[PDB]
């Protein structure tokens, strides 16, 4: 699915504390800046690079 | 440069030169910065400063205790040889 199955992601350290809890489509939103598109359905990015 | 006589590259841009604009004047900047905003000592992160174990070592307490007891059974006695 298109994120509709998703409340949301998030990089979380041992804390609790999340550096980038964020709904479907700002997550995408963030990956559409590095490939200038939308991986498939259901397949989600994070670059730490 | 090449001058080539007698068509002589002119000695100068002359004097019928078209003055455009007076406007020059870069205006000299007055100004007064602030950056006061109460400043709380701390900030929060998951860790900072802690070097964490990759293994650590097996590590033990000890303890023992006890009696000296015991059941026995002896060799029967031999006659002795030589001496």
């Amino acid at each position: 699915n298109a994120g509709t199955d998703i409340n949301y992601l998030s990089q979380r350290t041992a804390n609790f504390s999340d550096t980038r809890k964020l709904d479907p489509k700002t997550w995408a939103a963030q990956t559409r800046r590095r490939i200038a598109t939308d991986f498939p359905k259901g397949v989600y990015y994070c670059d730490n690079r | 440069a090449l001058i080539n006589p007698q068509f002589p590259y002119a000695g100068p841009v002359p004097i019928p030169g078209p003055a455009p604009t007076e406007t020059m004047p870069l205006l000299n900047y007055r100004v007064e910065g602030r950056i006061a905003g109460i400043q709380q000592a701390r900030q929060f992160m998951p860790f900072l400063q802690g070097p964490h174990r990759a293994v650590a070592e097996q590590t033990y307490h000890a303890i023992g205790t006890g009696i000296q007891m015991g059941q026995t059974f002896n060799q029967p006695l031999i006659n002795t040889q030589e001496g």
